[PDB]
RNA sequence: UGGUGGAGGUCCGUAGCGGUCCUGACGUGCGAAUCGGUCGUCCGACCUGGGUAUAGGGGCGAAAGACUAAUCGAACCAUC
RNA sequence: GCCCGGGUGGAGCCGCCGCAGGUGCAGAUCUUGGUGGUAGUAGCAAAUAUUCAAACGAGAACUUUGAAGGCCGAAGUGGAGAAGGGUUCCAUGUGAACAGCAGUUGAACAUGGGUCAGUCGGUCCUGAGAGAUGGGCGAGCGCCGUUCCGAAGGGACGGGCGAUGGCCUCCGUUGCCCUCAGCCGAUCGAAAGGGAGUCGGGUUCAGAUCCCCGAAUCCGGAGUGGCGGAGAUGGGCGCCGCGAGGCGUCCAGUGCGGUAACGCGACCGAUCCCGGAGAAGCCGGCGGGAGCCCCGGGGAGAGUUCUCUUUUCUUUGUGAAGGGCAGGGCGCCCUGGAAUGGGUUCGCCCCGAGAGAGGGGCCCGUGCCUUGGAAAGCGUCGCGGUUCCGGCGGCGUCCGGUGAGCUCUCGCUGGCCCUUGAAAAUCCGGGGGAGAGGGUGUAAAUCUCGCGCCGGGCCGUACCCAUAUCCGCAGCAGGUCUCCAAGGUGAACAGCCUCUGGCAUGUUGGAACAAUGUAGGUAAGGGAAGUCGGCAAGCCGGAUCCGUAACUUCGGGAUAAGGAUUGGCUCUAAGGGCUGGCAGCCGACUUAGAACUGGUGCGGACCAGGGGAAUCCG
RNA sequence: CUGGGUCGGGGUUUCGUACGUAGCAGAGCAGCUGCUGCGAUCUAUUGAAAGUCAGCCCUCGACACAAGGGUUUGU
């Protein structure tokens, strides 16, 4: 995901639950060269990123 | 240098966004009297400052 | 893709000195340039004794 | 007398630092001070990075009026 | 100066009477802009070098692939960083401009992508220093000053009062009182100082100690603490029971072992006090351990095979964290008491303030074995997915030896100082003994022991790091801080050649080989007659064995000066370890002597002091 | 039916005696009971081998080539 610059990775978990009604295991967050943030964001083994990228509309 | 500041790093990003030319849609509007970008800066020309 | 093989540095011609000189061959006043402490320490020597 | 030991602002000499001579090259140059051979020193008053202090009639000077951003027997900038 | 004609042009302009002025250019090394001759000229010459074939393409000296010949030569033209740069990184496309020739190419242009952390750093500490308040000064913005002309603590074990919540039990939350007591001065100051804790394998076009897989680890937290184990369960008496074992009273129980160094899995404890670690220069010598190099073999795969070569080359392993054992060190302990002095080092040094000789203890153990761990990695041979695959299979990853060898690291010991070679954060141990627990048990308080549960936020992370990504106006022979470092020769990290890795001759090519240049050489006879002046060039040069003057501050002069030798090959002699005056088995480089031999040549390239006699000055 | 050119062959000349083979030549050394190996060098083949126009001399040997191409010029 691409997030702002003023999201911790506990807010961004929390986002992405509330939004997803998804589980994370982890995430991790760069700073683009270009500015925004760059959120790679681990889902629990029992859900598959596939369905919820599905979900997303992202396929 | 790979070690630095997030302000630093910021405007460096703004720069870079700044760097792109104009869009081909604009020199054919009406009112119009811009043929490109002057603004645009090479790396090894000018050096930012800084 | 091959990977090619290591251009040959043989060590023979070196070894083949090498036992020439154990042999006692090309070790000559003639052939020695650092003084004879430098080549062999008396101070080793003597702690060796 | 023979060993041993391993001192030194010690000697030859690399790297490093410096810059004698050719008054060589170049001299609208590679370069607003470089290049080549040859040279001085190379464990100490040694060489060097970063941090920090000293600001213009002031600083700093193993002292040449030297250095103080290609500017120094008084820096640079703007104004009068 | 002006009036007409002709042409171009496309929207304003002039005559006369007055009024007003920023009103007339050939120059001012005038200002700005433009353009010539020079001139298709100077020039595109620092660091050895390119050639053949094919492909793509309109187009090839410059692109790509293959082959050949070269260079850098581990103090690199290699592999990574710091500062600085800031998208230059990667893929695709283009060839207008730029890359001083060209380009199918680019660090150019155009589209898109790319930097993932509890453990790597910042973040914290303080250093040299910087800087508020109090205070002082100052017309004033302000300045001085950093403990100095200050009521500088907003904290706490515990006790008492008052209220609340949770089974109001016991504790938490406060509000008040009692009691306890320093600060070296707020705060800033290091991406090289201090600073707990992450390693291996795989993966991308571009990211990995960050992603995935697998093994760990530090810190912090938890009403009921989740749990084990420790604190712990004994003795006496009266008994029962044949005994085993079981009852009723008393008493103890904040662990135990070793003579000692000290050891064991834990083994209560506050304010306070003491100490340690953090926390220390430069140089020398020696020893231990790794990595690398080297030698003799087993494999596996390659190269040569005109002749020879049991041949030449490549490869042949195990992380962190635990456990064990080597191996190093001890200014640690016990017995005993030594001259006929002894022990011992390369050197030293040690001993009645206790040596030798026995027996122990401690620390580091980065080495070996094992857990990890063969399951992965790698080298080969063969099958698959005709591919999109961490594909599947066989085999192997073995045995030894040495070294004043090089680098790193650990340790011991000494030398030098009119030089004595950081602070704080943080952590730990001890001395004390204020407190707490229970009355014999369901034991309690308390545990730095084992396992178990939860979390670790924010920022940087791409690439260059330099004869093309930095600074010099530039792809500038300049400058710019570091780590890694093979073989041969050789004293050597010198010079020369080569391997891993890299590169295409430094912003162009072809043909000629005049003068004059720049950079190298060689010259008959003479030998400084040249020149201001032996400027430049030239002679000498390493090592071994002889020999070495005047003068002297007695240390030097000194490599003084001056001589001889140096190759190749075949021998001899001497210099050691381990096992059982000796015997056997291994072995690493040296030194000396001799013979033979070459067209007198042998430091054969490279490296590599000309000398002497005096004067002046310091 | 002539020409040069390339290659080859001779001549000249430079250097100094090639590779291989053989040797009861070789300071010596090691192994097998006189023989076999290592061994710098030496002797014979060996005035040998190699080079020799690119700006040397002759060839009458071989090979292919050579009756071309372009631009101009009138009293
Ligand atoms: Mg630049
Ligand atoms: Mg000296
Ligand atoms: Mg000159
Ligand atoms: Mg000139
Ligand atoms: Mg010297
Ligand atoms: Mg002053
Ligand atoms: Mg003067
Ligand atoms: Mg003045
Ligand atoms: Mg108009
Ligand atoms: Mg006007
Ligand atoms: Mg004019
Ligand atoms: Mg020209
Ligand atoms: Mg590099
Ligand atoms: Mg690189
Ligand atoms: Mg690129
Ligand atoms: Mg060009
Ligand atoms: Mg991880
Ligand atoms: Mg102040
Ligand atoms: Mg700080
Ligand atoms: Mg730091
Ligand atoms: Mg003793
Ligand atoms: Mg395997
Ligand atoms: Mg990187
Ligand atoms: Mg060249
Ligand atoms: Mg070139
Ligand atoms: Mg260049
Ligand atoms: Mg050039
Ligand atoms: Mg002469
Ligand atoms: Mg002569
Ligand atoms: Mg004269
Ligand atoms: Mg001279
Ligand atoms: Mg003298
Ligand atoms: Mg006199
Ligand atoms: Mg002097």
């Amino acid at each position: 995901f691409i997030v702002d610059v003023k999201a911790n990775k506990h807010q961004i978990k929390q986002a992405v639950k509330k939004l997803y009604d998804i589980d994370v295991a982890k995430v991790n967050t760069l700073i683009r060269p270009d500015g925004e943030k760059k959120a790679y964001v681990r889902l629990a083994p029992d859900y598959d990123a596939l369905d919820v990228a599905n979900k997303i509309g992202i396929i | 240098s790979s070690h630095k500041t997030f302000r630093i790093k910021r405007f460096l990003a703004k720069k870079q966004k700044q760097n792109r030319p104009i869009p081909q849609w604009i020199w054919m509007k009406t009112g119009n009297k811009i043929r490109y970008n002057s603004k645009r800066r090479h790396w090894r020309r000018t050096k930012l400052g800084l | 893709i091959i990977r090619k093989p290591v251009t040959v540095h043989s060590r023979a011609r070196c070894r083949k000195n090498t036992l020439a000189r154990r042999k006692g061959r090309h070790m000559g006043i003639g052939k020695r340039k650092g003084t004879a402490n430098a080549r062999m320490p008396e101070k080793v020597t003597w702690m060796r004794r």
